[PDB]
């Protein structure tokens, strides 16, 4: 990374898909959410898990 | 470990690299260790001439 | 989001006459400047030229 | 697509050629020429202004007959043209050496687009890059499109070379299909003058027609091409300076 | 792919001529021709629409006569069309010239296949871009379809160009060998009408068939077609609505 | 690998050549045809299965007459048996023509392959990129497959197309040198539709056969089909329960 | 970069041979080459203080002979243009031949137009890289210009070679229509003079010049040339002067 | 080599011309072919084994009788060879047209290398990718061995193909001139049998040969064949036994 | 890249054609030789000094006799000038054929020049790397030199080969048109001295030349040629103080 | 890489046309032979150290008759050597049909050099690569090497192929042009000892002459060449010590 900008960007990135996952199993916070390009990026977002 | 393969190559490339020795380097200190490494046909290659 | 496309291309042999128009103002003195006839030689040019 | 658009024996793998599409834009390279039939014949203009006045425009020529009652202009190279011109004189009478009729406007377009066909095929040679608009009278008036690819097309009215896309725009709204000869050199005429951005002068326009109460090819003398000037220089510059 | 569809002289290692069928993709780009067979003859119908209306809306034209019981339809190239259908007219009279027979639609696709392949052969030279539907009755209805390939493939209704996908499509469901010539005339068109998504007009198509009954080419005028064009219409708006 | 498969001149440094066996990977690539040969004749079984029902259920043809003892069925691109078995009936008749003999499947073979090799080796002609089975009588029952190569190889029995090696398979645990006529054709069913996976009706597939007893190619009728049909059937049935 | 200059079989998609537009540069890199109409006769003017003094006098002298009223210029490789003067010669005697009439000048050059068309077209040879200047009399003094590609150009005053660029400019101001022999005659000398960026002198020129009255080439002595250097020479001085 | 192995047309910076070595490695990949020079005779053995069961042992051959006293085996490609062998019998013949004699087994060598070598100079085609064998008796034993180039040698013991590399080493322990007719023939079979790595039959290999006392090429029935073999199998069975 | 020089069919972007821009230094790797004119005739002079004592003395030669009044010398490929050579010599003989009267010396030079630019404007040629120079007196001496384009330039003293630049900067100072038979011969040979950078030896140096008296070529036998080298050495001697 | 060696018609930047240098690496590879030139006659030695002996020991051949007063012997491929010779000796027989003369030595070498070179300027067509070494008493000894570009060089005493470089400098000290016969033929049999780096035996040389007094072409049988080996094996082996 490079380092103010980079580390900060990563950390929420994975802040978001963490906290998403940890409270469904099932119905009690569902996600909705939207992205305008899904290919302009890398899968993170669009990971399987 | 589930390594991505979309994040694998780059129109010109160093970040592609960085992380199979990351991978590399995670399994090694916590072996054993299975690293999943999809999908090798984005890195799979055929020569030319 | 920003609703009326505007095109603002070179400006016609019209649209040329009137620019003109706007600098004579601001100008002192002319009287034989035929303003068609630079705007036939000056084909293709906008305000700043 | 790179590759497949430097032959002229490969196809694109999109499918069709793009060589003799780059053949159609050395038309538009040369200078506009529109023919415009009428119910009572059949006018050929075509621009005969030129770079400058070291060339005298009455001999740089853009409008050639071709029989004696089949004229044709070009766009594309002068240089392809002078060969592709032989060809179409020495095919009508070619026509009138074994049957003793003067040529039908669609066979002579037809034989030379069949001709530019054999030009287009093979791998060792370059396809003639240039059009013609052939335009006579058999029985009754034609009006023909030649293109560089070897095909043809019939038109009411028409144009080839730089002017193609305005002279469209022009006919779509005031071509009739019940004008008389005035009517039409009038407005053959006026979507000249658009195309070139220009009011027009004698020396700066060839005209040759072909009737069909007559059949002999004849050009419109710069004496006689005034009246018509007049009217068609009113309208170009209303519509070219609002 | 690349070098293995740039080239005549090669094959891939599918073992396709991408060559070849790049300029079976110059046919598909451009337009619908239909045949429809039935047990009273074969009709072979073609559009007639390019355009904007500054071409004539009653020539140019698919359908070239070829002789008094055969004619073809041209999907592909106008280039390749012309040169080749009158190779396809000089063959029908050298079986005449040599045999005194009428021609059969069975040797000149044999024929007109082998004048494909030729070029396909060779390398150096290009494939003719073009297909053919060859409909004729000899004494028997005969439906054929004539490949840029120089192939054979016998149909009893099909398309070829770029409504090849919705006119075999309608024709999997309706179709049944045991149309009348009328049946088969209207079913035709309607799958026409289909594919340039739009209800026909008699002014922007042509149908050619030749009977069992009297074993005469007909080319049908703008005048006898419009009848069936009405029973068409309505069939063609039910189903731009589905 | 490229650059050894641009060309047809070029040999591969490995001595193979790629090009000849891509269109190995063309004959591969069609329809199957197979060949089987006993003591009392030659059977030659060609699939007539079409794309769709649209399409007449004889396409004309999978099986031709060269001779009038010899006949081909055909695998591979069928663009290129047109021209190929034209040229093989000629120099069938020719033959006939200059020692008043009909010609010896090995002679038939021989000329053929030799006219390939011909476009094999030059670099301006690409090959033809199909093989025929080429079956007949001559004083004993001959079965030839001819490569697009340009080799001959002689078989007890055959298969060529997409189910080749599934009938190679088949008859090596199968075939055995006592076959009769009726069970040697029946074996042939069999074999074909192992390959295509589906069951046989006789509107699918097409067979001729050579006989020794009467020394001659005949034909086999749909009706005289039904029989033999039926019986490899139940066996087809047998191999896709396995 | 592009396949589009790197065959002169490809038209750009910009629709221009780049081929025959690095044949026109061949032009430049000749050694300026002018020509002067009057209605007195026809002047074309060419350098000879090419070389050095280790090469004679009457070194390369272009003006050559083609026939007995027709003499032309060249510039360009010195080599391509000693075949077209030559062919210039033979044709004009062709028509001496087979007509018995005196070379048409525009006939002259439309048959060197055509010539020159052979190797534009065709790809297994390249088009000559000169410009021919084509004057004579034949009833009425002309000048033209033949190009690389072969085109067919009216001109009253031009100028060919590295020269070029500076002589069009200086008649755009000084050509004139209302001409006689002596004064146009000293105004092309004029224009010489700026070329070579330097004075005349009798021995750094040939001019040959085609009368109207006698119709014959003739080359102006050293000592004819010198009062009609004197004469030019005051001009020269003046525009080499700020 | 990278680039010099593009075409036939090349050299490389090696001095060998790589197109013509990769034609050398075409050979090694069919099959060995081995003859042997005695005093007595020249004898030819050529692998005639199959790859599959169904195919007839018997066009997988080598052996082709060219003259009545010479024969000759072959490796490479079996199209290039059926041609090549088919020309030197024209060859052969043709001698004997206009001298009424057969021809010299040297001289039949010499006028088929220089065939051979005329396939290699052009560009626009590729060498024959063979290799042969002649083996004859003129008046005395001859064995020669052509490259695919075109270049000949003189052997007296000798093979081609995949197994020569064993056979070569074979000879060098095993050959010496002090053999007769019959302990050739069985070194013969002793050397396909360690270069196939397996025990022979005679029905997987044929024997040719040309002697001097009777003057002729004759064939070695199979059943004439079985004694030698049986005792080549005492010794192939020591070579697997090292 | 650059070049745009892999053929001749392309032009560089620079105007010129790299493949005649190497063939013209092509030249200056060849041998050295110099011509000199005079006015009681012109002498060729051509080193015959190549090799060191491995090769010949004489080698042939360099300075052939074309005609009987005409001579000429070669610089560039060896291999190249044989062949020329032989085609002027034909040309020369054939003149008197068809005239009975000699062939001029400019003319001479130009049919050489033909055959060139032939090859450089064909593709499937290269252009010969190689220029004579042409020496004689048709009834005044010229002197010509031919260059690899086919290029045509009058000299009066001239060398070209390795002792191009030299012998330009040494006949600035040194060369004029009243020098003698006899001090221009010995001008000659100081000059080929200079581009070797030592003394001649007559033994390995060929002269020829044509007189005006006798209008027919001559040579110098060694024996001859002793004092002229005599004087000749003395400055070459003052040369290579510097 | 080069595009320079891709073809022949390709010059390189060096002005040297790339691909010629390496049909002359050709010659290198190949094994050597030595023309040795006397006033008694001349002597030609060449190669049969070649193979093992799994081939002849008198293999066939390096030293061919083109004539009965004219031999050479060649380095480079043999192949090229095998037609480059047939067409050398029809090419001699032809002279003497038409003029009833031997052909001289010289003037044969014109005529082949002739015969090189037509290939060598064709690009279509690769040049051979392969080197003559022409010897014979015509009516005084002569001797010249003829190069792969048609290029003729006379030698006092040369060699070409493996051990050129060693002859070279051996010769450069001993050879005198005014040896015997029967020194110099043991001279250049010492140098061909030095060349293979090992003693000879009469088996491993080919060796023939022609003489002054006898005008005819002998070759010198093994045992009639042993004596002479004999001597030149003292020598050989004096000058391996070190």
């Amino acid at each position: 990374s490079d380092t103010s900008g980079d580390r900060e960007v990563q950390r929420t990135m994975m802040q978001l898909l963490a906290e998403l996952d940890g409270f469904d199993p099932r119905g009690d916070v569902k996600v909705i959410g939207a992205t305008n390009r899904i290919d302009i990026l890398d899968p993170a977002i669009l990971r399987p898990g | 470990i589930r390594v991505v393969g979309s994040e694998f190559v780059q129109k010109y490339i160093g970040e592609g690299a960085r992380l199979v020795r990351e991978v590399f380097q995670l399994a090694k200190e916590k072996a054993p260790s299975i690293i999943f490494i999809d999908e090798l046909d984005a890195i799979a290659a055929r020569r030319t001439n | 989001r920003f609703d009326r496309i505007i095109e603002v291309p070179l400006p016609t042999f019209e649209g040329r006459i009137q620019i003109f128009k706007i600098h004579t103002r601001k100008m002192k003195l002319a009287e034989d400047v035929d303003f068609k006839e630079l705007a036939r030689i000056t084909e293709g040019a906008s305000g700043a030229d | 697509q790179m590759g497949y658009d430097r032959a002229i024996t490969v196809f694109s793998p999109d499918g069709r050629l793009f060589q003799v599409e780059y053949a159609r834009e050395a038309v538009k390279r040369g200078a506009t020429a529109i023919g415009i039939k009428c119910k009572e014949g059949v006018i050929l203009i075509a621009d005969k202004r030129v770079g400058s006045k070291l060339l005298e425009a009455d001999t740089i020529e853009k409008i050639y007959k071709i029989d004696e009652h089949i004229c044709a202009a070009t766009s594309g190279l002068v240089a392809d043209a002078r060969v592709l011109i032989d060809r179409a004189r020495i095919e009508a009478q070619i026509n009138r050496l074994t049957y003793d009729e003067p040529i039908t406007v669609k066979e002579l377009a037809k034989k030379i687009c069949d001709f530019k066909q054999q030009y287009t095929q093979y791998g060792g040679v370059r396809p003639f890059g240039v059009s013609l608009l052939i335009a006579g009278v058999d029985e009754v008036p034609k009006l023909y499109e030649t293109d560089p690819s070897g095909a043809l097309l019939e038109y009411k009215a028409t144009a080839i070379g730089m002017g193609r896309n305005a002279v469209t725009e022009f006919f779509e709204k005031e071509y009739r299909d019940d004008l008389s000869f005035d009517d039409a050199m009038v407005l053959g005429l006026v979507a000249m003058g658009l195309s070139i951005e220009s009011e027009l002068v004698p020396e700066n326009i060839e005209v040759g027609y072909v009737k069909v109460d007559d059949r002999t090819f004849k050009e419109v003398s710069p004496e006689e091409l005034k009246p018509y000037v007049e009217r068609a220089n009113e309208r170009i510059r209303e519509l070219l300076k609002k």
